[PDB]
């Protein structure tokens, strides 16, 4: 129904996969 | 001390109803209500599985390296958008065996933060910086349905389906951590019991919702279709 | 008003840490007090403040303070011009932690 | 002296009765009676299943697809406007195998928020016109009976079937959350026990009107057309 | 305070005997005695099933759309007034199967607020605004027997069979809610126990009343009538 | 023995089928 | 009058009125 | 609005963003 | 008035929050908050097994030998960069019998601090260059996925995935050791129960994302090439 | 030839 | 033709 093309904006405060406060910068860069 | 309207619709009014339902309200306390609500929502979404927090999305397989999205918590039905086909999940060893030993069925596994597939799938999706362009999803486009981790409140005007469907749940699960912050045990136990009861009611509703339109009787399926 | 060294020796042990949560006074008349509270890990020192709250009569039924020092001290201030309140007695809510 | 009427049938009288059975007359408590009633109604309807809160609606199948209404809690018997042909629920892994390996029974599933019928049935909606004219149902229609969720009161004169059938139910279940707000345990226990007993009586009543008036023996013989 | 006569025959005297048997009588209390009696009668009729609250009536089938009357709570024997015939209730799926696959037996089900019948029944009844006119019930006239919801008291002179048969039941089941209105638990428990005992006695009487004129011994019924 | 031809006068204070305080007006109209 | 007899009387119902659908028909 | 209905809405996710590997690719 | 932020995401804010939930502001107690957090993190990671703390690394097999990394806690699926060929763990007494009495499955053991593969596989490491260039993975590679142990904070601004996912976990588990330092039993019990519940929720979450979305029937038929 | 049950 | 999962 949708695609995952948007940009990173937050971190996974709940969830064992994804980004963290020490890694979101890498996603954004 | 603070006031509040009948419906607890938003974060702004929930953080005040919390301090209301607990006379333990002051400077050193209200400032951490956000942390209590954070802990409560984390304790909730850690095991709560319901539709309103689901999310469907297309994937890009690239025959292997396909990666798990960040919001992945639990996978629902997985299929395509062409004539219909449901995948089944197996272990890494089964796929490693399929690779050498050898296309109606399609399997998949979870290698760390990837989703592996035995056949060389060539699913296509628009690249990242694409502007709009729904792209009219092409063929061989798998559609994944999973449970996504909801967002954390960051503005008083920020609302969520949980507030409009069951605010008492959040209120109790956060009064738990509040009465823990201060020294109190009876309130902790009572609020925990009430929150657990509400969550049990909600999950039981979800259960009675699925497969709830008729009975079932397996019609002795012995693969009538064998010729192919 | 000022009283220091509230060890609760008549209830529990002095050296034991005690989490202070509330003061439930029974006032009379109209007014607006300014409560202050604090403590210290010792018995000789005039403890340092930790918070301060205003107990306006007719609206509030208590004052909420958060301390866990073993030796509590509370102060009462009334700087209002249109206040003729009074204080008959208090009732402190507290728990007991540990020591050392 | 908050005075309520004998036939409790509205939201305002219910609010006044809640404030009466909890004699405390204070803004800190009265202003939250709406929140307590909200919690109570959200606790009841979340697992209550009875006829009066059901609803019938025609679907708008385009091509073996659909969309669930925003007021859907649980689905029961579905069929067409003609000949019956009750549908039976299945799972995705079967309604997707039928297409590969497949007088004509019907099956439907739930793909998140979409009913998916295998045979690719077609449905149509009736005549919409509001000019005091009948709906004129449409041919090739499909009927669905679900347990609709009721709307929030948000008004004094508003009412519901519960206020007329079991007002004590909502009264006790909201006094429960009230006596939870204020630290009153025995009251919580009493009100919860009473509400549970009332709900048990209601669900038992809904069971004694079911397919009861007949023997349970002589199992049916819906075998086939082949004798 | 108030007085009362030996027999509690009507609502007017019951609402006074309630205040008598409970010294907790005053302005703020007597005004709600009607509500307590309403709650008690609701708690009673919710599960009480006995003859005196039954009701027989003809129906209008119209081959399908036939609707359930408002006072429907539970259906007793259902039949016709011509040579006798008893219907049996089945599920929607059975009727949907009967429709296509295919008249001594006659079945029926409950589709929401309707009573469906597989055969195209043509039962006839006089229309709504008909004045009197018993109509001399025609043939194909089904007669339904069910349990109807009794009326709520609205006048002091209004009486009911429950008052003339068992007033202590209502008195106890309403003193329950009275002692709940005020703060009291021992009385609540005692009155609840006594009311439950009375209701158990009444339902046991109803049970011992049915099939209570002789023993039973199935005479090995193996459908002696097969020719037809 | 009787017919259900009389007019609506009250609501089902007990009973899961029929009318309600918010629907009796419709029956009467 | 009946003392405990259940057949000694029969309390009426709410009202012998049909549904809105029957009136519309 | 829905009262207890679960289909009456659907709360969004954290963010529809991929991993660093997809951006690198 | 030690004030912490809402999004607890660092070591300093966690320390301040620990000192806050234990209102005592004294050097005798504050100076040991680091030790309590150390004990807590050493209690959690010692038996916690989840994806985010996993790691992938290429081995450097010379001749049927290897060396375990210094950050090894538990190993899971291992394979090669091509064709898969998942390896399966065995014991010394079997991987030493294969050599005597021995299309080609693989086996590996653990001889103290050395992985020993029977077939004498060869592996190579990728291109090391740090000149902003890709690693250029190497042919004949072997991938290993293990649960790496995280490094100690030793800094305020430092963080970890736990601080974002479950900061309450570390908070309660360190307040446990704090209330052990000072003789407080009820607090120890409460904090331990809460931490245990949180860890149970986490491990249950890790289980409901496993190979669940499929029937458990129709046992697989990975028999052989001989039909 | 069967319709739905509209509201009163 | 499969690589490892590097850090972000």
């Amino acid at each position: 129904i949708v695609y995952n093309n948007q940009a990173p904006d937050a971190v996974n405060n709940v969830g064992q996969f994804g980004a963290t406060e020490g890694s979101i910068g890498a996603y954004k860069q | 001390m603070p006031d509040v309207q009948y419906p607890i619709n938003t974060y702004g009014w929930l953080k005040k109803a919390v301090a209301l339902w607990a006379d333990r309200d002051d400077d050193e306390f209200v400032n951490q209500i956000p942390n209590f609500i954070n802990f409560a929502e984390k304790e909730i979404y850690r095991n709560l599985r319901i539709p309103p927090l689901e999310k469907e999305v297309y994937l890009d397989i690239k025959d292997g390296v396909a990666y798990i999205p960040p919001d992945y918590l639990e996978a629902q039905w997985m299929m395509r958008a062409k004539d219909g086909t449901i995948f089944q999940v197996t272990s890494p060893e089964e796929i490693s065996y399929r690779r050498q030993h050898g296309n109606q069925p399609v399997n998949f596994a979870r290698f760390g933060s990837r989703f592996i597939f035995y056949p060389s799938i060539e699913a296509d999706t628009p690249y990242y910086p694409d502007d709009g362009s729904p792209l009219i999803p092409a063929e061989n486009s798998v559609i994944l349905s999973y449970y996504a981790d909801p967002p954390e409140f960051h503005e008083d005007t920020d609302t969520s389906t949980i507030l409009t469907i069951a605010p008492e749940l959040l209120l109790y699960f956060t009064l738990r951590h509040a009465c823990l912050f201060v020294q109190d045990d009876n309130g902790v136990q009572k609020w925990s019991a009430l929150g657990k009861a509400i969550l049990d009611e909600m999950v039981e509703q979800n259960k009675k919702q699925e497969y709830s339109g008729s009975p079932i009787a397996i019609p002795n399926n012995m693969t009538r279709l064998q010729s192919s | 008003l000022e009283r220091t060294g509230i060890d609760f020796d008549n209830v529990t042990n002095e050296w034991n840490q005690k989490h202070i949560n509330r003061f439930r006074p029974q006032t009379t008349g109209s007014g607006t007090y300014i409560f202050e509270a604090g403590g210290s890990q010792f018995s000789n020192e005039y403890g340092h403040p930790h918070t301060s709250k205003t107990y306006t009569i007719g609206v509030d039924r208590h004052v909420s303070v958060r301390l866990n020092h073993p030796y509590l001290f509370y102060n009462v201030i009334d700087n209002d011009v249109n206040s003729n309140a009074a204080i008959n007695g208090l009732t402190i809510e507290f728990a007991v932690g540990g020591r050392r």
